[PDB]
């Protein structure tokens, strides 16, 4: 039935500012409180911030305390994260989570009750991805990883991007046997690299082309390299 | 700190526990709940209140909870519950928020076990004429999806410049992955050997590579 959608996530550079939003549908907003909660990459959940459902409740984790604002608008039906300071271990996806419980107001002058959240996150949203680093919008280097039963390995090394992502093909998209593109790492450069491997007959060698085509749309590239036996 | 294993694996059909333990300021008068996580997607309330669970979630997952140690248990193991899973407790008891388990990953043994195909690349001479220098270890064709990586200079254990990828499923329902190491050019040229070690089901397959 309820429906949760966070927006406004992007990359940004640390100590800047950057407000996320989570509309929720299907379900009275008011009637319940909310909270972030937020999994940097290849890591576990992270709760972050928490509100009651008549906003009079504020909690934040001490990770983000000072930086960090929650708010509500029902007349939106929105939740809000206000991000400040941003720093590089900020980068996660936030995730937008309704609480079980529900509320009718019981103390006006509007509703100001203070009855806070019992912090069971009974639904939640896909995220939006935030990304804070010092790195600047750079292409990749893309590097051939030259082969040498009756089976070879080649593939490409694209290097040193930012922000994500890559994709990459294969002769323009005519050889999806044995391809495999593999994920993203973070350097401690701050930059991300990735492989792409195709095992290929080693009888054709030397006769057939392998082109890998690598495109990185944020920095408006694309790349063709030529990957040789040597 | 809610502390759970990293791993549980077992084949379908079969039980599994994970246990959430914790201290008792947290957790000892408190509720528990359970979370799934399935890479893609969000995560998912599981249980609640210790042992209760927001159908239409099946009975073949029940919670428990012994004194300050939450356990989760999924029965009938299938495919579908191949996911993270963490506990969580809330204690703005008062004015500290929730906590999350660590937590857990569950791997459910659908197919029999296959031994990972090494590939190590050396440095491509492209890449050295660019003033840089990175191994690349392929990891392919292994089940389950789980390997750790260990690399060598000259037989010493090598832990600086390194990053690995968590294990991919590859179009044929098989898992690879791959590791790098990052070197300049004075450093792959300054020793004679190289080695990546990727050890699976607690056995080891071994690629060596040295300049020329």
């Amino acid at each position: 039935q309820a429906i949760l959608v966070e927006s406004g996530g992007g990359v940004v550079q640390p100590g800047r500012s950057l407000r996320l939003s989570c509309a929720a549908s299907q379900f009275t907003f008011s009637g319940h409180g909310l909270h972030w909660v937020r999994q940097a990459p290849g890591k576990g959940l992270e709760w972050v911030a928490s509100i009651s459902f008549a906003g009079t409740k504020m909690d934040y984790a001490d990770s983000v305390k000072g930086r960090f604002a929650i708010s509500r608008d029902n007349s939106k039906n929105t939740l809000y994260l206000q991000m400040n300071s941003l720093r590089v271990e900020d980068t996660a996806l936030y995730y937008c989570a309704k609480d079980m419980r529900e509320y009718e107001c019981e103390y006006w002058t509007p509703c100001i009750d203070r009855r806070g959240v019992v912090g069971i996150f009974d639904m939640w949203g896909q995220g939006t991805m935030v990304t804070v680093s010092t790195a600047s919008t750079k292409g990749p280097s893309v590097f051939p990883l030259a082969p040498s039963g009756g089976t070879a390995a080649l593939g490409c090394l694209v290097k040193d991007y930012f922000p994500e992502p890559v994709t990459v093909s294969w002769n323009s998209g005519a050889l999806t046997s044995g391809v495999h593109t593999f994920p993203a790492v973070l350097q401690s450069s701050g930059l991300y690299s990735l492989s792409s491997v195709v095992t290929v007959p080693s009888s054709s060698l030397g006769t057939q082309t392998y082109i890998c085509n690598v495109n990185h749309k944020p920095s408006n590239t694309k790349v063709d390299k030529r990957v040789e036996p040597k | 700190v809610l502390t759970q294993p990293p791993s549980v694996s077992a084949a379908p059909g079969q039980k599994v526990t994970i246990s959430c333990s914790g201290s008792s300021s947290n957790i000892g008068d408190n509720y528990v709940s359970w979370y799934q996580h399935l890479p893609g997607t969000a995560p998912k309330l599981l249980i609640y209140e210790n042992t209760r669970r927001p159908s239409g979630i099946p009975d073949r997952f029940s919670g428990s909870k012994s004194g300050t140690s939450a356990t989760l248990a999924i029965t009938g193991l299938q495919t579908g519950d191949e996911a993270d899973y963490y506990c969580g407790t809330w204690d703005v008891r008062p004015n500290r928020g929730a906590v999350f388990g660590t937590g857990t990953k569950v791997t459910v043994l659908g197919q029999p076990k296959a031994n990972p195909t090494v590939t190590l690349f050396p440095p491509s001479s492209e890449e050295l004429q660019a003033n840089k220098a990175t191994l690349v270890c392929l990891i392919s064709d292994f089940y389950p999806g789980a390997v750790t990586v260990a690399w060598k200079a000259d037989s010493s254990p090598v832990k600086a410049g390194v990053e690995t990828t968590t294990p991919s499923k590859q179009s044929n329902n098989k898992y690879a992955a791959s590791s790098y190491l990052s070197l300049t050019p004075e450093q792959w040229k300054s020793h004679r050997s190289y080695s990546c070690q990727v050890t699976h089901e607690g056995s080891t397959v071994e690629k060596t590579v040295a300049p020329t």
